[PDB]
This record gives structure tokens, C-alpha cells and sequence, in this order.
């Protein structure tokens, strides 16, 4: 369960899992997260800006 | 001696339909020659009063199913003109499966409809008559054409009809393969040329029915035996069954049954009366009697311990908690798979569903995935609770009534068998580990 | 069990608005008749009727088809699509010249009707959504059709056969398929609603006019 | 009199047009319809 | 004057006649719960979701629909109208596609609130989902039809307010979808605002699409200035 370093996951296939829904920028207690989105070339609702402040993290 | 308490047994002279089995001319000469179009001049002059009072008096309620009373309902088109012209939309969808007896009036006695059609017409003040018959009924609307161009020839309806200065007319409409378009706001709908999708109440069709236009629909068997209720009397009429329980029924017994038939008799008949005398009788005795849905597949089952002393009328149907509503009777024996007939009925209920609203777009295919399941045994016993719950979220919240009687049928299945139903779900839990 | 058809179009060659459709002038004579039915400023009334007529004329309903009605009708064809989508008398697809349906509904399927169905199926040789490769016999399942009493039944192009045993209905499609034409109604000696034997009611000659009539009338 | 025949063998010969040949045929005898005022409810 | 007295929880309240049931409870600030129901839209009645009870009747009524009569007692929040709600909300969720994380809708979805506030918090249905296919209807409306709930009333929209009558249901039952049955542009000058009337993401903007949240979202009030309207 320990909490340390952040990373963005992959599904077995190699495609990304996020899907830029932003329910981990609206949940986040010190607004560490900045998310950017647009439709990706194959019509993938994928995000163009994924940011987080490791310094305005609580972790 | 008056206040009858036995009902079921009526000699041919006060049988309405005299002609139900198509033995005699259904043509013009043949249906003058058994009663029909006599002294619809004196009926139409008498006037509208008097055959609404005629009505009320006799007892008559709806033959549809819902057995309202018919002259209240007729007299509520009683009211002055405003500008509008005034319809008589005659229902003959004849969806209901179990039902047969609509087709045989029509095909058989379809100058009996064309005179009620004018006496009712008459009554209500419509200017004409729109009948609504079943798409598949080609024969059926072809005779009752062949009829009407009769009438007309003869001068029955149609411009000054009989020889009372009232111009009437009669038209056919058929219909395209939709059960929903029994539903008078549906089949108003589909006369419109639209959908066959109910309306929602208020408005009733005598404010704003047909093309926007006051109108009244009724059953080709409640139009039917309007003129013989005018001519006989209607005291005549209030003379059979219990009281609130009028008049004379036809029934259509189908099913596990020697003889299925359609037969006509007195309203309160007992149900064993009614099968053993006509039907022939349960296949394999009576002792071999498992269920029997007696109105239809809207009305909910009842086992073989009430249908002992179960009178065939609204109040005693009410009483035994399924109600009458078409008086067709199917029989199913202790050879029947009764969940997947239930089941059966449901998907049809699935396949007849309109979509407008939601608790009988959703909750029917829903329930028809859930007897789809039961059928195998496929759940868990809670699982019938919950589906009783589901039933009761779809009863009462539809626009129309047909989530209530794809609702109805379930009710009864998990009310009278539900042992039935856990056996089942027992069976495929150890079959499966 | 489900639809299995679908309820949009997509063009085709021999379904595309383009395609050649057209009333021929009785047809026209028997449109004006529906059409003269329906009071003056409502015509829309008119689409279950004409719409059906096409596909009297035609077999079935291909998208000129629905065009030219709602041409004719003053209609959006929207409406049109909408009634010829919700209706299931009306064939969107081409069918076969005689189209078979047979009623699978409780009191039906109590008298039997899956051996009417097998005895079909295995006499064409075709599935129950399928028609035969010479494109003369489409079997369907339906709803209850109305001869409950007479179960088991089937519906061929506008006309019902009642009482029906494999045997019966494997001579009428071997009928059918012949080029003759069998005549509608049981196949039991039977040829009503009536019971099966015996004729429990009205077996006594009907009164005369006149006979109940009351009193003052 | 009598019981033994049926009398329902007409529509043993009717065609695919019977009824709107009929409906045209009665076009005839029909009363005048009654007008809403305009051509359609579009107008 | 020509008022009637109605009872809302047993508030007086004086309305005109052919007022509805839905027009008397917001009259005292009570919204009652809808899907199908547009007040510049004709009057549906399909959804179900605004059913409630009337005291001493048996039966909920459709207050969007339904005219009150002199001296009815509307009752909003009884067991009668919060089971209704209940249940008809069960409905809607049942064949609803899993597509709130991937759904524009998200913050701002009828649906969700409307489930929030008068809906359960479970599911008992226990089956497979219907899969409806998306439509093309032009560049500027995007179609996942999957959400749609049958609502009809960018159908409405269109026939009255537009002008345009190209969208309709096909089918029945189920099975029944909204569409214009053949591959059609819908080209309207207004013909974005069905966007902003569907209550779900069955459509949405285009080219909005994916790029923010309503929560995210700073709102300024301002006028267009693409024409002379104002
Ligand atoms: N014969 C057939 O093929 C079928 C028959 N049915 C039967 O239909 C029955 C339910 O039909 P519904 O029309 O929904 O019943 P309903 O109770 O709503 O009304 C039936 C008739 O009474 C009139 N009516 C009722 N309340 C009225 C009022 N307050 N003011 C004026 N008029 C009023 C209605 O206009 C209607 O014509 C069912 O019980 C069923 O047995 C159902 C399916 C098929
Ligand atoms: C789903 C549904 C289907 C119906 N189908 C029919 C039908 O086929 N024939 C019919 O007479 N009534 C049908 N009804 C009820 C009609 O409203 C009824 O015929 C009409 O009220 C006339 O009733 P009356 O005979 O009391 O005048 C149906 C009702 C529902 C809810
Ligand atoms: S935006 Fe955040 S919550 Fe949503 S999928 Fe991506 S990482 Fe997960
Ligand atoms: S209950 Fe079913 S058939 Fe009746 S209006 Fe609602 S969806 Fe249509
Ligand atoms: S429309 Fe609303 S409820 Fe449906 S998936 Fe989108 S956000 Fe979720
Ligand atoms: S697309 Fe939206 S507005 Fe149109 S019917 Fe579906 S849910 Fe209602
Ligand atoms: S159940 Fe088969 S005709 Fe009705
Ligand atoms: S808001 Fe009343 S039924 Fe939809
Ligand atoms: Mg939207």
C-alpha cells in the first residue's frame, strides 16, 4: 500500500490507460495536477498535458 | 323467480350472435332474414336520449376488457358541437392472444357491426364511423367491405340512412402489424398516420380524440350488440348474469382442452360449467388441470384450487385477484412447462412494446431477460423477490396499460408457483455445482 | 428471440433513391380513393394505407418506395421511415412470393406449434429467418394472429390455415410450390371456430325478424 | 334450412386488390368531408 | 378573479387554469424532478421521471403534463413519489453505457445529478447492456447514441423550433432509436442548440470535444456580436 513516486500505467497492449476524465485533478487536495486534452489523430480521447507538481504534492 | 343465483345456461332465442359459427348468409339477405335492420328507422328517431338511456339501463359494460360502463362512456359525447365534426372509431385490433371472438363477429355477422356502428353513431351524434381492423384480418376486412357496399346499396347508411334524414358513414381502416394498436390513443395514433403510440389522459378521446375531434372508441363486440340491446330492450339484457355482471359474453377457449372453441353464454357462468360443457373438457380429465389464464394473457393465472367455484364475470375475477378482461380462456394441464408459457407471454409483451416510455421500454425487456434466466433456473431465490419488485416499478407508471399487463402475468406466476420456480433454481444449482 | 433486422438504411444497388419506383394508374385511381377517406387537411392519414399499396404492387418497401409516398402524401419522409420502421407488416427487404409465418405465442405454442415449425423447416430446408435459394418461400415466427381456437396455424400472403398437422402442412407448401393455390381455413373438418365435434350452441334454427322486439317500438 | 354447409366461401377467391377495389367503389356513396381550414397543419 | 386554489404539501397557491402540476410546484420553488420535459418544447410525458402523487389518489400522475384541479394536494417528497422516482431512475441507468469518465457530459450531466438527488446507489441488474451504432448527422454534432434515453427532444427541437423535420425513432420497443434512418446532414442555422437540450452525451459539441470540464471551466456573461440580434 505504501505511497511514494507517481507514474502514468499502460494497458498489456502498450496503449496508455488515461483517458483525461481530469477526476484526479478535481480530487487533489494541493491542485498538483494540470491536465491538458484533445482528440488524438485516431479520434482517442488521450491528454496532451499531464503535470504534476511533485512540490505541491502530499503524497 | 327472480334474483337467479345459478348462470351458465341459455337456450338459442337469446343468443345475440346467431350466426357465430357461419352456418347461415352472412350477406345482407341472410343477416334481414335473422333480425338484422329491422326498425333502425323508429331507433334512429327515437333519438339519441333514448338509446343513451337504453344503454345505461341495460348494464352493458366494456367487451374490450376493461368492462367500463358503457353509457356513461357514450354519453360523454353528448355534449353541443363547438365546430368540430364527431367520430366513432370502432376497435377491431383483436391483439390479445387468446382472443378470437372479434374476427368471427366480423367475418360472420359484419352487418350486425355496420347497424351498430349507425345506432351508436346516432347515440354519440358522430358524422361517421372509422373502423380500425387487424392488418392480418385481409378476409375479414374484404367481407366487412363487401357488407358496408351492401348497406350503402340498400341505403342503411350513408346519406339520409334508413329514412331518418341523419347522414352516416362507415369506413375501413387497416392497420399494419402492431398489437399496441388496440390502445384507442394508440389506434387514434395510427389512424392519424402516425405511430401507433398511446397518448397520455387527459385529454379523453370525447374532448379531443381523431383528427383533434370529440370521439368515442369502443369494441366491435360492445358496437355490435347495441341494436339488439335497442330493439330487445335492454331490460332484456340486464335480465342475465349478477347484477353489475350483465348481459351475455362470448368466450374463447383455447389451449389443453378436448374442444377448443369460440362460444357465447350467459355472463356469470362457472368456469368449470363453461369448459366441461362446451370445450369438452380439460385434456385428461379435470384432475389434469394445472393453470388457467381466464381473460387473456393480461390477466393474471389462477391454479386449479380457485378455478372450482370461480364465476366468469368482472366482480368474481376481481375477487380472485386476475380479473376478466377479454374472456379468453386458456388452459394449460399438468403437462405444461407453465414458466416457459409465462415466459412466452412476456417475450410477446417484449416484441409488442411501443418504446415511448420508459418503465415499459426498459422494465419489460428486463423482466423478459429475467424469465429468459428463471426458465433455466439460471438465478438465485432472491432474485424472485426482485423481480416481483421490478413488476411493481412498471405497474401504475406507464402512459398506457401495457406494462400493466406484461406486469400482471408475472405477479401471478410468483404468486401461485413459486415452489415451482426455486425447484427449478435448485435443479440447475446442483446440476452445475 | 431478438430483431436481428436493423432500422437504418444504408444505399445499395438494388436499394438506393434512385431506384426505380413508380404507382401504376389504377394504383393512382385506388390513392385517390384512400386519400378522399380523411377529411380535407389531413393527409397524413393517408400513409398507412398507399404506403401498404406499394408494397402490394412492388413485394416490399425499398426507400424510393417511402420517397415517392411521402411525395405524393405532402409528408416529410422522415414520418414516412418512421411508420415503415415501426410496423412490422412492412418489408424493408425483399421477401419471397410466399411468405410464411407461423404463430409461436402460448395458447399456439400449447397445441404444438414447434412441430409445425420443424415440419416447415425441414421441408424447405431453410432457417426460420431465411428464404429458399429460387426465392419462393420466407419463414418468419410471429405474435398471436388472432385463431387462437384454431391453433396451430400459419399465415401465407394474406390468408390462414388453422388446424394444421405437419402432414397438412407439408401438402400445402408441396401444394403451394406446385403452382396451384390451397384453400384457406382448418385442415380438420372443421372449417370454423366451432367444437371440434358435436356443436354444443345454436343448433336451432334462427328467429325471424322482429322477434324480441319490445314494446312502444 | 340446414347446418351442414358453410357459407363463408367467398373470400376463398379474393385478390390482392379486393379491398381498395372495394374502398374505390364505395368512393361513390361517401358524404362530403369536412374541412379544417387549411391544406395542412405545415401550411 | 379566475384563479383556483391548489395545495403544494399543503401550501396554498392560486394558478391560472390549464396550468400543470409542474408549473404549481415551481410556483413555490419546488423543481421537480425531469428528463423530456422543455418548457419552450411541447409536452412529451415518456420519460416518467416527473411522476408524483396527488393526496387521496391512488395513482402517481405526470405533473408535465397533467392540469391541476381545484383543490388538489400535491405531495413532492411521500414515499409514493420518491419510490416513482426510484424506480424510473433504475430504468434509465439500466441500459446506460459505463462512459462517465469518457463522457463530455461529465460534470454536467442531468442524468448523474438527477441520480445523485433522487435515485438509488445500487444496481440489481444483473444482465448485458444494449449497443446502439452511432450516427453521422454533420461536423458539428457528435452522436453516441448509446446514451441517448429516448428523451425525443432535439426530435421536438427540430420539427418546431427549426423548422426541419429529419429526425425521428425507428423501430420499437427496445430496440428503438433515434436517427434520421438514412445518412443525413443536419444542417440547420440553429441546429447546435440541440446540444445544449440533449440531457446526456448522446450529443454533444465537436469541437469541444475531450478538451475541458465543466468544473473547470471560469463562466464570463457577454453578447455575440456575429450579427445584429445581440
Ligand atoms: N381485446 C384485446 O385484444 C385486448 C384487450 N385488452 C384489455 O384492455 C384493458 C385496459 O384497457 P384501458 O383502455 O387502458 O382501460 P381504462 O380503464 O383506462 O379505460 C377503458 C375505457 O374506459 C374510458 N375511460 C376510462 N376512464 C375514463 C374517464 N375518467 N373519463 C372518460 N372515459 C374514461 C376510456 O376512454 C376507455 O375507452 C385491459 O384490462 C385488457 O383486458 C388488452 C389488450 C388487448
Ligand atoms: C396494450 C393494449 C392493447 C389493447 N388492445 C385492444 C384490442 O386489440 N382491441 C380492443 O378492443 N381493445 C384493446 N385495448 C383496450 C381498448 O382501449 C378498448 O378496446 C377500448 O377501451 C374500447 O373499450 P369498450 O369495449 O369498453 O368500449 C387495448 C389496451 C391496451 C392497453
Ligand atoms: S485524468 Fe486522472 S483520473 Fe482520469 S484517467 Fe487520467 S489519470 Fe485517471
Ligand atoms: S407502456 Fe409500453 S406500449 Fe404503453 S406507451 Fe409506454 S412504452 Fe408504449
Ligand atoms: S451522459 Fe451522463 S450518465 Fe451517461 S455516460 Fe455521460 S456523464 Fe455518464
Ligand atoms: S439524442 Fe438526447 S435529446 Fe435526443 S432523444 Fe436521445 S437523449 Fe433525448
Ligand atoms: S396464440 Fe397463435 S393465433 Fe393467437
Ligand atoms: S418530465 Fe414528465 S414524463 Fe418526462
Ligand atoms: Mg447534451
Amino acid at each position: 500500500r505504501f505511497r511514494g513516486e507517481h507514474a502514468l500505467r499502460r494497458y498489456p497492449s502498450g496503449e496508455e490507460r488515461c483517458i483525461a476524465c481530469k477526476l484526479c485533478e478535481a480530487v487533489c487536495p494541493a491542485q498538483a495536477i494540470t491536465i491538458e486534452a484533445e482528440p488524438r489523430a485516431d479520434g482517442s480521447r488521450r491528454t496532451t498535458r499531464y503535470d504534476i507538481d511533485m512540490t505541491k504534492c502530499i503524497y | 323467480a327472480p334474483k337467479k343465483t345459478s348462470f351458465g345456461s341459455l337456450k338459442d332465442e337469446d343468443r345475440i350472435f346467431t350466426n357465430l359459427y357461419g352456418r347461415h348468409d352472412w350477406r345482407l339477405k341472410g343477416a334481414q332474414s335473422r333480425g338484422d335492420w329491422y326498425k333502425t328507422k323508429e331507433i334512429l328517431l327515437k333519438g339519441p336520449d333514448w338509446i343513451l338511456g337504453e344503454v345505461k339501463t341495460s348494464g352493458l359494460r366494456g367487451r374490450g376488457g376493461a368492462g367500463f360502463p358503457t353509457g356513461l362512456k357514450w354519453s360523454f359525447m353528448n355534449k353541443p358541437s363547438d365546430g368540430r365534426p364527431k367520430y366513432l372509431v370502432v376497435n377491431a385490433d383483436e391483439g390479445e392472444p387468446g382472443t378470437c371472438k372479434d374476427r368471427e363477429i366480423i367475418r360472420h355477422d359484419p352487418h350486425k357491426l355496420v347497424e351498430g356502428c349507425l345506432v351508436g353513431g346516432r347515440a354519440m351524434g358522430a358524422r361517421a364511423a372509422y373502423i380500425y381492423i387487424r392488418g392480418e384480418f385481409y378476409n375479414e376486412a374484404s367481407n366487412l367491405q363487401v357488407a358496408i357496399r351492401e348497406a350503402y346499396e340498400a341505403g342503411l347508411i350513408g346519406k339520409n340512412a334508413c329514412g331518418s334524414g341523419y347522414d352516416f358513414d362507415v369506413f375501413v381502416v387497416r392497420g399494419a402489424g402492431a398489437y399496441i394498436c388496440g390502445e384507442e390513443t394508440a389506434l387514434i395514433e395510427s389512424i392519424e398516420g402516425k405511430q401507433g403510440k398511446p397518448r397520455l389522459k387527459p385529454p379523453f378521446p370525447a374532448d379531443v380524440g381523431v383528427f383533434g375531434c370529440p370521439t368515442t372508441v369502443a369494441n366491435v363486440e360492445t358496437v355490435a350488440v347495441s341494436p339488439t340491446i335497442c330493439r330487445r330492450g335492454g331490460a332484456w339484457f340486464a335480465s342475465f348474469g349478477r347484477e353489475r355482471n350483465s348481459g351475455t359474453k362470448l368466450f374463447n377457449i383455447s389451449g389443453h382442452v378436448n374442444h377448443p372453441c369460440t362460444v357465447e353464454e350467459e355472463m356469470s357462468v362457472p368456469l368449470k360449467e363453461l369448459i366441461e360443457k362446451h370445450a369438452g373438457g380439460v385434456i385428461g380429465g379435470w384432475d389434469n388441470l394445472l393453470a388457467v389464464i381466464p381473460g387473456g394473457s393480461s390477466t393474471p393465472l389462477i391454479p386449479k384450487s380457485v378455478c372450482e367455484t370461480v364465476l366468469m364475470d368482472f366482480d368474481a375475477l376481481v375477487q380472485a385477484q386476475t380479473g376478466l378482461g377479454t374472456a379468453a380462456v386458456i388452459v394449460m394441464d399438468r403437462s405444461t412447462d407453465i414458466v416457459k408459457a409465462i415466459a412466452r407471454l412476456i417475450e410477446f409483451y417484449k416484441h409488442e412494446s411501443c418504446g415511448q416510455c420508459t418503465p415499459c421500454r426498459e422494465g419489460v425487456d428486463w423482466m423478459n431477460k429475467v424469465m429468459a434466466r428463471f426458465v433455466k433456473g439460471d438465478a438465485r431465490p432472491a432474485e424472485i423477490d426482485s423481480l416481483w419488485e421490478i413488476s411493481k416499478q412498471i405497474e401504475g407508471h406507464t402512459i398506457c396499460a401495457l406494462g400493466d399487463g406484461a406486469a400482471w402475468p408475472v405477479q401471478g406466476l410468483i404468486r401461485h408457483f413459486r415452489p415451482e420456480l426455486e425447484e427449478r433454481m435448485q435443479q440447475f444449482a446442483l446440476q452445475h455445482q | 428471440g431478438a430483431g436481428g433486422a436493423l432500422f437504418v438504411h444504408r444505399d445499395t444497388p438494388e436499394n438506393n433513391p434512385d431506384t426505380p419506383f413508380d404507382f401504376t394508374p389504377e394504383n393512382y385511381k385506388r390513392i385517390e380513393a384512400i386519400v378522399k377517406n380523411y377529411p380535407e387537411g389531413h393527409k397524413a392519414a393517408a400513409v398507412l394505407p398507399v404506403l401498404d399499396l406499394a408494397q402490394r404492387q412492388n413485394g416490399w418497401l425499398p426507400i424510393s418506395a417511402m420517397n415517392k409516398v411521402a411525395e405524393i402524401l405532402q409528408v416529410p419522409p422522415m414520418r414516412v421511415y418512421e411508420v415503415a420502421t415501426f410496423y412490422t407488416m412492412y418489408n424493408r427487404k425483399p421477401v419471397g412470393k410466399y411468405h410464411i409465418q407461423v404463430c409461436t405465442t402460448t395458447p399456439c405454442m400449447l397445441r404444438n406449434s414447434d412441430s409445425i415449425l420443424e415440419a416447415i423447416q425441414k421441408k424447405l430446408g431453410i432457417k426460420v429467418g431465411e428464404t429458399t435459394p429460387d426465392k419462393l418461400f420466407t419463414l418468419i415466427e410471429v405474435e398471436c394472429l388472432g385463431a387462437c381456437v384454431n391453433a396451430p396455424m400459419v399465415q401465407i400472403n394474406d390468408n390462414y390455415y388453422e388446424d394444421l398437422t405437419p402432414k397438412d402442412i407439408e401438402e400445402i407448401i408441396d401444394e403451394l410450390k406446385a403452382g396451384k393455390i390451397p384453400k384457406p381455413g382448418p385442415r380438420s373438418g372443421r372449417f370454423s371456430c366451432e367444437p371440434a365435434g358435436g356443436l354444443t350452441s345454436l343448433t336451432e334454427p334462427p328467429k325471424g325478424p322482429g322477434f324480441g322486439v319490445q314494446a312502444g317500438l | 334450412f340446414d347446418n351442414s354447409t358453410y357459407r363463408n366461401l367467398q373470400h376463398h377467391e379474393y385478390s390482392t386488390y379486393t379491398f381498395l377495389d372495394l374502398n374505390v367503389e364505395l368512393s361513390k356513396f361517401r358524404m362530403p368531408q369536412p374541412s379544417s381550414g387549411r391544406q395542412s397543419p405545415r401550411h | 378573479s379566475n384563479l383556483i386554489e391548489v395545495f403544494v404539501d399543503g401550501q396554498s397557491v392560486m394558478v391560472e387554469p390549464g396550468t400543470t402540476v409542474l408549473q404549481a410546484c415551481e410556483k413555490v420553488g419546488m423543481q421537480i424532478p425531469r428528463f423530456c420535459y422543455h418548457e419552450r418544447l411541447s409536452v412529451a410525458g415518456n420519460c416518467r421521471m416527473c411522476l408524483v402523487e396527488i393526496e387521496k389518489a391512488p395513482k402517481v400522475v405526470a405533473a408535465c403534463a397533467m392540469p391541476v384541479m381545484k383543490g388538489w394536494n400535491i405531495l413532492t417528497n411521500s414515499e409514493k413519489s420518491k419510490k416513482a422516482r426510484e424506480g424510473v431512475m433504475e430504468f434509465l441507468l439500466a441500459n446506460h453505457p459505463l462512459d462517465c469518465p469518457i463522457c463530455d457530459q461529465g460534470g454536467e450531466c442531468d442524468l448523474q445529478d438527477q441520480s445523485m438527488m433522487f435515485g438509488s446507489d445500487r444496481s440489481r441488474f444483473l444482465e448485458g447492456k444494449r449497443a446502439v451504432e452511432d450516427k453521422n448527422i454533420g461536423p458539428l454534432v457528435k452522436t453516441i447514441m448509446t446514451r441517448c434515453i429516448q428523451c425525443t427532444r432535439c426530435i421536438r427541437f427540430a420539427s418546431e423550433i427549426a423548422g426541419v423535420d429529419d429526425l425521428g425513432t425507428t423501430g420499437r420497443g427496445n430496440d428503438m432509436q433515434v436517427g434520421t434512418y438514412i445518412e443525413k446532414m443536419f444542417m440547420s442555422e440553429l441546429s447546435g442548440n440541440i446540444i445544449d437540450i440533449c440531457p446526456v452525451g448522446a450529443l454533444t459539441s465537436k469541437p469541444y470535444a475531450f478538451t475541458a470540464r465543466p468544473w473547470e471551466t471560469r463562466k464570463t456573461e457577454s453578447i455575440d456580436v456575429m450579427d445584429a440580434v445581440g
